């Protein structure tokens, strides 16, 4: 009875070279039961990305709310919303919840179309916002991924590179718990065209 | 025109006729009057016998606010009366959150800004009264008399109703001939003589004489009703000065 | 007690017209002139300081206001209905909108919530519509630069350069014979001082004028350092002496 | 309210339920019917509270007939399971929460497609080639993991139940008295009348 | 530890300064003694942030009362402190003690304990997280004492308190309440320990 | 009391008809006219602004044509910001419907909502009706390209082609004598320009004095674009059907 | 914890 | 005339015109006369039908043991204030196990009726009420009108032709006040003063409706037969 | 672990730039220091959402009420709309705060718990690592310190904390507030914690990781 | 034409109900005046007590909203105390919230916006009278700040306000041409007093005796009404000079 | 989880 780690799974986030990369796991169980292997936990609002770990019904209805909230940004702004003010919006859409809140680890990706610049955040259920250089870890296994994370990572890495080292780190961590892996997705994202490869890994 | 047809609407005068009206509704009910004294208030109302059928003593016009305040009126008794009931509530949650019993002043703001209130919107009538009220606090007595426009001020002496003009001479004349001061106990048998002296503009039917007091020394700073002994004595003395 | 008025008291006519409005454009119409100009580089909005009393400080009363710290407004009108507008304005911009995005709104946006307000006042219960038309000049990132009209109404309308109020119609005229697209900011300033000696009547100095520009970020003017991406506000009210060193090259 | 299978096929979707009511120690029926038609090619299986089920699933009966009146069209599985999800969604955040758990089985005619939505009390929604609801999961998962190929026919879709329910006759420990099996095609909802 | 001491002329507040959270001293330099009016003062015990809040609205409502009708009473502004102590007696955990000078009255002194119950009084100490003492050395009070007196007394009695205690310490701040106007006086330890 | 200022605003007249809507569509007939035109491949919105002044900004510009979702537009006819109330409600309605069936809103389901609002105010409430005739522009996969009215009566209508606002006897005549069945979105496009140039209350219909949008299947396999012009772009489409 | 002689 | 639209109005001359339409209801409104001594207190009412196949209109209304009313004019207006009676009567009952003082229940009628006259929206009440009762200090009769002027009275009379009743009462006052100990007798001269507010037609068995309440009585109200002893 | 000391001429507030999920460091360099308004800064310690969102509404209606009243805004305004809103809450919003600014009325360091509690002091210290700062300040605070003599304190409070207490660590960050100047904020005022080399690089060989699918995501119109 | 009975635009633009709330403000036929010293604020206004019968010491139309504001009211009492009670209550609730004492200018905007609320709101009538804010504030000084039924406030070097406000205007227009300052440069504010008193005599050719006039003053931390006996004092000091 | 100086 603990809701963040009833369906499982995990997100990873990570800034390259005028890249950024987001990956996440494909399971979706109930406790011990394994129901789903297409659970896809990233979605995107324009070119801003948002992976989203925790109670897979609150996953589903935030995707659904953030959808809502950027169609009708899009419609009065005339542009598409950037990742800086997105992740001000999950922070103010998630501690609106302060006292009743969504059970979720969410992480945004995108580069600024503006700027060119490389920018992920990760948030605790209430909205608290993590902004980070480096890179972003967020579910069941982040124990897991913290610890993959920073020792693989380094700076200024080339898409072709930053590739490998976030599907090592993700598949890794994955590998050593059990309410993650089932298959696994990466999205490479350079300023103006985005790459999406689904990663081979053990199905236990 | 039809400035006059709505409450809380302004003449090109500056008016609200509406207001002026209920003063009509005031100045054709009966008199009522109020004297400050050494050490308190008297306050005296003139109640007209319409039929032998009314039962002496037992239609009593003067109403007590809290234990030390006295309420008298001249008008639409009824609009007297939702008044009184008002001031009871604004002196009870008073005395409920600041223990001390409401200072007149305080008590007299009470009314005012709730009479006041009643001109400012047109879903409401002006209320049909003038109210003569006052009693004895820590700072000692107080007189006031409030007008359906919401005015008030401090009064020596105040009348209202039929035979205000009456009374106003013979409050006057007072004020003037007791510059030191007049006593509890004179200012009943005063207040006697003024009723039946404004009764000369009421003279068809006859009346019934009602007086209460607030005195430091007479009633322990209390409100009382005038009885027996001391109303026809003072009664004697009003019937003495007529003829 | 309590409003009982639920109902419109701004209806359309059997001709078409909705009177209160008509009327609302009427007190504008009586209203002292204030005009907005458009630069390449900033945003210009003037207005004269018509003076009750000379006893009056004439400081107190500020015609011109910030709404965020790229945004200002100036009117003509009905001087209180102004200072409600300004306080909702200043309001709204931070309810539905900074408090959302962590972000002040666009000028587009903003000047849509004051119209909402004011169109609000054209059809609620119990109220009659604010007797005030409304330019808004400001800057955001995407739009750069732009001036709007906000009329009783609700209706706005984005500007080049125009002008409100007594004379307004003489003023636009003015501005159509100077205004192009290659005005600096200084070039706007000139032309709103020449604009504005047309309309008023009195004395003409920088006591009696009141002038706002959207320009250039202002470090100096933000009231702390070591934040790089913050950079001060664009939104700077020129002083009486600024004024009065731009009236002596005139 | 115990087992609640869906297989989808290639061209149909079937759903099948347990028939025992248990209260107690006593088998008060062994002939319920744990289904409401929600449009003509739309089928909903439901497990769970006691009253919730039924009170829950005829709610959402009564939303559907509805839309289908005031549109005079039916909408997709796709967007019945997305409207049901909806309401659960909000259920868990309410004063009492509907303890129900759902199968929408339907046969979309627009993409020509059957589509099997597996939906929790959550209101955790999931699209599957089979489904099942609380401890038949745990055995029928497996099984149909092992024997489902994505091109089977009815025919070879009930053969696939029969294993599954064989199965759970042999292996769990409560009787559940039997399923009633529902195919969902092109054609619209027909019961398989003996199983 | 807090008490207040009528005297001859007026009234005098002392307290402690110190501010626990379990075993750690928060503030050592708290000023316990806070105005509500010019001459009327209070001593707060218990929660800092109920006290707080409290005094905060009975300053908000002497302010509105002396506007409207003038300078209250210290039986006034103990009315007020009582009707929110009672009213909100559930949620507070607050004891005071309300000392005042008017020149009709002098010095008063009321306390509002746990209860939400209003007590007159000559003198009153509370100790050990608002624990009131009825005796405490009624032979050592006397009425109409000297000023130097009380502050002798007041500056005995929380000595003897903070010794035997270690909810009290730090400074002794007291508040002289008289005709003359407000005193503030400070005693640090090195004075008042060797008593 | 409040009696007396109260104009009963939701009453029937001796005739039957209702004062408030009749005065609201009297305005709106003085408001600058909207064509819709609907096509076999797409729809064409065009819209006349209202005597426009020079210093107006053009380009940055939003008067007659509202997108509410990426398949749905409207032209406005009446009181601009009373249009602004209704299309941010009908914007809302749309992300709702999406949120709620993960399908985009059918045309007609947010027309009749729309439409329903309009209602409300004309039976109940007491105040003024919405002073805005609507056309809505839209696509969905069971109907396809659909051009409806609403006006403040909050009765809606199908339409092939229609106007709203200024001189709509006049446009209907043009449309009714030109239109047909098989006609092209580029036939279309010719069409609704040279009905607002023969209806127009101006002396000639210049590229600053017009708005301009359409929907088409143009973008690749199976998706609709919505392409509100710019100002350039209606400047080339005026000269290239010969209009200036 | 919360503060508190 | 411009000035009696609603309640909310006064009059140049400080009238309220709506009230004093509410008052000429009772005028309308048929005969009922109140009288008491020292240890009774008697209600006389004259029951008015709409015609010979009709019933007659009961004008009397019990409010608890010790107190009751007659009324004329709008009947549905004094079944909402006799039931506003009922429940102050019994709420001092209840809480305060205290029968209600008859002069408490005139201030209660008084506060209710007034409120109807400075409201926008509402209307004044359109019948005037006869109480009697016998609490702690006696026997009592008070009359009530609808501009919330109450009134404590050894004997009156409202509606229709009342002033015949009520000049009677004005002149027997001096008789049947101590009429003690007799209920039989203070009824009579009840009924001879309702004798006096008679034109053409006369008291008939079921025309006639009495009500006592006294010492050692509590308030009943006598119809039909029961009054066939007073004709 | 987060300070305030009082100087002769303004006051400066110190912070540590740790935040942590359970014994995990999910930040290394977070700011714990916050603008309330141009020359009024907030220190937070507690939940971390809340320090954020009591400090941003607060900060909001401060600038409201500075644009009505047409004043520079007081610390004792941020003061008692924050204890109001903490108290109402009674403690459910974890925000334990160290205020401090610059205002008309002079420089002023106050602290608020969570249940809406406030004190006054030369120097305070809030966080875990309280103990460990105030430690520090009680052992080298005087009395007319200068600015340069407050920042040292502050910083060496703020060391203490990161130094011996777990729950503090990576930098310090310094904003310093002095009567008739802007205020000035100084992020990473120290970095004594920098990651060494690592001994050997991680960069895998490209094509190392198995791949199933790949596809081109349209995030265009 | 019920344009002229509630608070909607006339064809001309202009709001009757409003103008005819500014006459309603000279029903008491009383002229105030507040001009500015160094240190204080000086606010003076007539006193007529025409009835025998009253009591003089409750005939006021200066109020003490604060403990560092004062106002006077032009306009009938009911009014000026509904506007006072007001005043006192958001003066009180600003400073609980805020944490400081409410400047003079702030609570007229205050004033002002709620006098707006019933010029564009039906159901409320405009209050009948003008509100004359004083105090010495902490950051801005010797201040006054007036409030009229429009809604309209702004600050002022001096004002007068009543039936022969013109009169008074001038006059101080006319000291403030010859001083070329915004201020009464005096030290002590007894000579600020004699100055309003004595240019009040000057505009409005009447002479004052003690219980003639009504005076208040703002000093720095307090806002204080003289006795008839502290005003005597300041009358004699004219007189010998 | 939540972020906790
Ligand atoms: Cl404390
Ligand atoms: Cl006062
Ligand atoms: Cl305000
Ligand atoms: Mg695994
Ligand atoms: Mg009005």
């Amino acid at each position: 009875s603990d809701p963040s780690s009833i369906n499982g799974g995990i997100v990873v986030a990570m800034t390259g070279k005028d890249c950024v990369a987001i990956a996440c796991d494909l399971r979706l169980g109930s406790q011990s039961l394994g129901v789903s292997n297409k659970f896809e936990k990233i979605f995107h609002y324009g070119h801003v990305f948002l992976g989203i770990t925790g109670l897979a019904t609150d996953v589903t209805t935030l995707n659904e709310m953030f959808r809502y909230k950027t169609n009708l940004y899009k419609l009065k702004e005339e542009r598409a919303i950037e990742p800086e003010t997105f992740t001000q919006l999950v922070s103010s859409s998630l501690y609106e919840r302060r006292f009743g809140p969504y059970f979720v680890g969410p992480v945004v990706a995108g580069i600024n179309s503006k700027s060119g610049k490389p920018f992920i955040a990760g948030f605790d259920l209430i909205g608290c916002i993590d902004e980070a250089k480096d890179f972003i870890v967020s579910g069941t296994a982040s124990d897991q991924l913290f610890g993959m994370c920073e020792s693989l990572y380094e700076p200024n890495l080339e898409p072709e590179d930053l590739f490998e080292t976030i599907s090592q780190a993700l598949l890794n961590a994955a590998d050593r718990d059990a309410l993650s892996g089932w298959g696994a997705v990466v999205y490479i994202i350079k300023k103006d065209e985005v790459v999406k490869r689904y990663l081979k890994m053990r199905q236990d | 025109t039809g400035y006059d047809l709505s409450n809380s609407v302004f003449s090109p005068d500056g008016r609200n006729f509406q207001v002026e009206y209920a003063v009509k509704a005031v100045e054709n009910g009966t008199t009522s009057i109020g004297i400050k004294c050494n050490d308190g208030v008297v306050f005296a109302v003139e109640k007209l016998i319409t039929s032998k059928l009314l039962v002496p003593q037992k239609n009593v016009k003067i109403q007590v606010v809290d234990r030390h305040i006295g309420c008298v009126y001249s008008g639409l008794i009824p609009d007297g009366r939702h008044l009184v009931n008002r001031g009871r509530e604004e002196a009870a949650s008073f005395k409920k959150l600041y223990k001390t019993p409401i200072p007149i002043p305080a008590f007299a703001d009470r009314l005012g800004q709730y009479v006041q209130a009643h001109t400012l919107y047109n879903s409401v009538r002006p209320f049909g009264v003038s109210t003569i009220f006052g009693g004895v606090d820590k700072n000692g007595a107080h007189l006031y008399m409030l007008e359906p426009s919401g005015s008030y001020w401090g009064y020596k002496g105040a009348a209202t109703g039929k035979g205000r003009q009456s009374a106003k001479a013979e409050l006057e004349k007072l004020v003037d001939h007791h510059p030191e001061g007049l006593s509890a106990r004179e200012a009943v048998k005063q207040a006697a003589k003024i009723i039946y002296l404004a009764h000369e503009d009421n003279k068809e039917k006859d009346f019934e004489l009602e007086i209460s007091w607030c005195s430091l020394s007479e009633t322990n700073g209390l409100h009382k009703f005038v009885k027996g002994d001391l109303l026809q004595e003072a009664i004697d003395f009003a019937q003495k000065e007529i003829n | 007690m309590t409003d009982r008025y639920s109902f419109s008291l701004t209806t359309f006519s059997p001709s078409g017209k909705l009177g209160q409005i008509d009327y609302a454009l009427t007190a504008v119409k009586q209203g002292v002139t204030s005009l907005g100009i458009k630069a390449t580089n900033g945003v210009v909005i003037a207005t004269e300081k018509k003076s009750s009393s000379p006893l009056a400080m004439s400081e107190t009363l500020s015609k011109v206001s910030l709404l965020t710290p790229d945004i200002g407004a100036v009117y003509s009108g009905m001087g209180p209905d102004y200072r409600v507008l300004v306080d909702k304005s200043r309001k709204v911009a931070h309810t539905s909108y900074k408090r959302i995005y962590g972000e002040y709104p666009p000028t587009k946006l903003l000047v849509s919530e004051v119209a909402k307000i004011m169109q609000e006042a054209t059809q609620s219960g119990g109220v009659r519509p604010f007797g005030v038309s409304l330019l808004i000049a400001g800057h955001d990132e995407f739009n750069g630069f732009s001036l709007y009209q906000v009329d009783p109404s609700g209706s706005y309308f984005p500007w080049k350069a125009t002008a409100i109020g007594k004379g307004s119609v003489a003023a636009k005229t003015f501005l159509e014979k100077r205004w192009n697209d290659e005005l600096e900011l200084e070039d706007a300033i000139h032309i709103a001082l020449l604009t504005l000696k047309e309309s008023v009547e009195g004395e003409f100095n920088g006591d009696t004028i009141e002038l706002a520009i959207i320009g250039d970020e202002n470090p100096d003017l933000l009231g702390y350092t070591g934040i790089p991406t913050d950079k001060g506000p664009r939104f700077r009210k020129l002083t009486s002496q600024e004024i009065n060193d731009r009236l002596e090259a005139l | 309210m115990d087992i609640i299978l869906g297989i989808r096929v290639q061209d149909s979707v079937i759903l099948a339920s347990s028939k025992a009511v248990t209260r107690g120690i006593s088998v008060l029926k062994d002939s319920d019917d744990k289904t409401r038609q929600l449009s003509p090619h739309t089928l909903m299986s439901f497990a769970g509270e006691a009253g919730d089920t039924v009170q829950f699933a005829e709610y959402i009966q009564a939303n559907i007939q509805l839309y289908s009146i005031r549109e005079d069209y039916e909408l997709s599985p796709q967007a019945v399971s997305s409207f049901v999800r909806q309401e659960l969604a909000k259920s868990i955040r309410s004063r009492r929460p509907y303890q129900v758990n759902v199968l929408i089985g339907g046969y979309d005619k627009k993409k020509n497609k059957p589509e099997l939505y597996q939906i929790d009390y959550l209101g955790t929604k999931v699209e599957l080639p089979y489904g099942a609801h609380g401890y038949s999961g745990f055995y029928t998962f497996s099984l149909l993991d092992h024997h489902y190929r994505p091109d089977m026919t009815t025919e070879e879709g009930l053969d696939l139940l029969k294993l599954c329910v064989q199965e759970l006759e042999k292996r769990m420990p409560m009787d559940f008295k039997g399923v009633i099996v529902k195919i969902v095609d092109k054609d619209g909802i027909r019961q398989v009348d003996d199983f | 530890s807090i008490m207040a001491v009528t005297f001859k002329d007026g009234v005098i507040l002392g307290a402690d300064s110190r501010t626990t959270t379990g075993a750690y001293i928060a503030n050592r330099v708290t000023d316990k003694l806070t105005r509500v009016h010019d001459k009327i003062w209070c001593c707060r015990s218990g929660s800092a942030a109920d006290t707080q809040a409290i005094a905060d609205i009975v300053q908000y409502h002497l302010e509105l009362y002396t506007s409207q009708y003038g300078t209250p009473s210290t039986e006034t502004a103990a009315s007020v402190f009582k009707e929110l102590c009672y009213e909100n007696k559930d949620n507070l955990t607050a004891g005071i003690i309300v000392a005042g000078y008017d020149d009709k009255n002098k010095g008063e002194v009321y306390t509002i304990p746990l209860g939400g119950s209003v007590h007159k009084l000559p003198y009153a100490i509370a100790v050990s997280g608002s624990t009131f003492i009825y005796g405490y050395c009624d032979k050592n009070f006397r009425e109409n004492m000297s000023k130097e007196e009380t502050v002798d007394f007041i500056k005995h009695s929380l000595s003897q308190a903070i010794k035997w205690d270690g909810s009290s310490g730090g400074v002794i701040r007291m508040v002289v309440l008289t005709a003359a106007g407000v005193e503030r006086l400070i005693f640090y330890p090195d004075e008042y320990e060797q008593l | 009391g409040s009696r007396r200022y109260d104009s009963r605003t939701t009453i029937f007249s001796p005739e039957g008809r209702l004062y408030q809507v009749e005065y609201a569509l009297e305005s709106i007939s003085h408001a600058g006219t909207a064509i819709g035109i609907m096509a076999s491949d797409g729809i064409v919105l065009a819209a006349e602004r209202k005597v426009t002044s020079t210093l107006l900004e053009q380009d940055t510009s939003t008067e007659k044509l509202y997108k509410l979702n990426d398949k749905i537009a409207v032209a406005v006819a009446g009181l601009t910001a009373d249009a602004e109330i209704l299309i941010n409600t009908a914007r809302i309605h749309a992300q709702n419907y999406l949120k709620t069936y993960n399908e985009d809103i059918p045309v007609e389901i947010l027309v009749r909502r729309l439409s329903d609002i309009k209602q409300g105010y004309t039976q109940h409430g007491g105040l003024r009706p919405f002073g805005v005739s609507f056309i809505y522009a839209g696509y969905d996969d069971r109907y396809g390209y659909q051009l409806y009215t609403s006006n403040p009566s909050g009765n809606y209508t199908g339409w092939k082609a229609i106007s709203v606002g200024a001189n709509t006897s006049a446009a209907q005549t043009l449309l009714q004598m030109d239109y047909k069945d098989d006609m092209k979105v580029d036939d279309a496009i010719e069409l609704a320009l040279k009905t607002l140039s023969k209806t127009t209350d101006s002396s000639a219909l210049t590229y600053d004095r017009l708005e301009f949008a359409t929907i088409r299947k143009g973008a690749n396999d199976g998706e609709v674009y919505q392409k509100i012009f710019k100002p350039q772009e209606i400047k080339d489409i005026l000269v290239k059907t010969g209009i200036t | 914890x919360f503060l508190f002689x | 005339n411009n000035y009696d639209g609603d309640t909310v109005t006064f009059s140049p001359t400080g009238r309220l015109f709506q009230v004093e339409y509410a008052l000429e209801a009772i005028k309308q409104g048929s005969v009922t006369v109140g009288l008491r001594s020292n240890t009774h207190a008697v209600l006389v009412a004259l029951k008015r039908n709409a015609d010979e196949l009709s019933s007659y209109q009961k004008k009397i209304i019990k409010c608890d043991e010790h107190m009751g009313l007659s009324l004329a004019g709008l009947a549905p207006d004094a079944r909402v204030l006799s039931n506003y009676l009922r429940q102050q009567c019994n709420y001092s009952s209840l809480v305060f196990n205290r029968k209600l003082a008859v002069e408490r229940a005139g201030h209660l009628l008084c506060d209710k009726a007034q409120k109807n006259t400075q409201s926008y929206g509402g209307r004044p009440y359109g019948v005037g009420l006869l109480i009697i009762g016998y609490d702690k200090s006696g026997a009592h009769l008070l009359e009530f009108q609808p501009s919330g002027n109450v009134t404590e009275l050894y004997g009156t009379a409202i509606g229709a032709r009342s002033q015949g009743a009520k000049t009677y009462l004005e002149r027997t006052l001096d008789t049947f006040i101590k009429i003690d100990g007799n209920p039989d007798e203070l009824i009579k001269a009840g009924v001879e003063a309702i004798s006096q507010s008679l034109r053409d037609e006369s008291l008939t068995v079921d025309n006639l409706s009495i009500a006592i309440v006294g010492k050692d009585t509590p308030f009943t109200i006598y119809d039909g037969e029961a009054v066939a002893k007073y004709i | 672990t987060i300070v305030g000391v009082k100087f002769n001429n303004g006051v400066v507030i110190a912070a540590d730039t740790r935040s942590t999920q359970g014994p995990i460091v999910a930040d290394k360099n977070c700011a714990k220091l916050h603008r309330i308004s141009p020359k009024i800064w907030c220190a937070g310690a507690g939940t971390a959402a809340d320090t954020e969102a009591v400090t941003q509404l607060i900060g909001s209606n401060i600038e409201l009420h500075s644009l009505y009243t047409s004043r520079e805004p007081r610390v004792v305004s941020a003061l008692q709309m924050l204890k109001q809103h903490l108290f109402k809450y009674q403690g459910h919003i974890g925000a334990y705060l160290i205020v401090a600014g610059v205002d008309p009325t002079g420089s002023h360091l106050f602290s608020i718990h969570a249940h809406g509690s406030t004190d006054v002091g030369y120097y305070l210290s809030l966080g875990s690592g309280s103990l460990a700062a105030m430690a520090v300040l009680e052992s080298h605070w005087k009395q007319d310190l200068t600015k340069e003599e407050a920042i040292k304190l502050a910083s060496d409070a703020i060391q203490a904390g990161i130094w011996n207490d777990l729950g503090s660590g990576s930098n310090v960050d310094v904003c310093v507030m002095e009567i008739g100047k802007d205020a000035e904020y100084l992020r990473n005022y120290l970095t004594p914690n920098v990651r060494e080399e690592k001994q050997k690089s991680y960069k895998f060989p490209r094509g190392t990781t198995a791949v199933l699918k790949e596809s081109i995501v349209n995030i265009c119109d | 034409g019920y344009d002229r009975h509630i608070t909607i635009f006339s064809p001309e633009g202009r709001l009757y109900q409003v103008e005819y709330a500014f006459k309603a403000t000279n029903q008491t036929n009383i002229n105030s005046l507040a001009v500015r010293g160094k240190d204080c604020t000086v606010v003076i206004s007539q006193k007529k007590v025409p009835d025998k019968l009253l009591d003089p010491t409750t005939v006021s139309y200066i109020f003490c909203i604060s403990r560092t504001i004062g106002m006077v009211v032009n306009g009938p009492i009911p009014d000026a105390r509904n506007a006072a009670l007001r005043a006192k209550a958001e003066a009180a609730e600003f400073r609980y919230k805020y944490g400081y004492d409410m400047p003079c200018d702030v609570l007229a905007k205050r004033m002002a916006n709620l006098s707006q609320i019933y010029t564009q709101r039906a159901y409320m009538r405009p209050l009948g009278v003008i509100l004359t804010f004083v105090s010495v504030d902490e950051e801005l000084g010797p201040s006054i700040y007036k409030t009229d039924p429009a809604g309209y406030y702004v600050g002022y070097k001096a004002t007068a306000t009543g039936p022969k406000q013109q009169e008074i205007t001038t006059n101080l227009e006319n000291h403030f041409k010859k001083s070329k300052i915004d201020h009464i440069n005096e030290e002590s504010w007894e000579k600020v007093v004699e100055f309003a008193i004595t240019h009040m005599i000057d505009a409005l050719g009447t002479e004052f005796s003690k219980n003639d006039l009504e005076v208040g003053v703002a000093t720095k931390d307090k806002f204080f009404t003289l006795s008839a006996e502290n005003i005597e004092e300041r009358l004699v000091a004219i007189a010998e000079q």
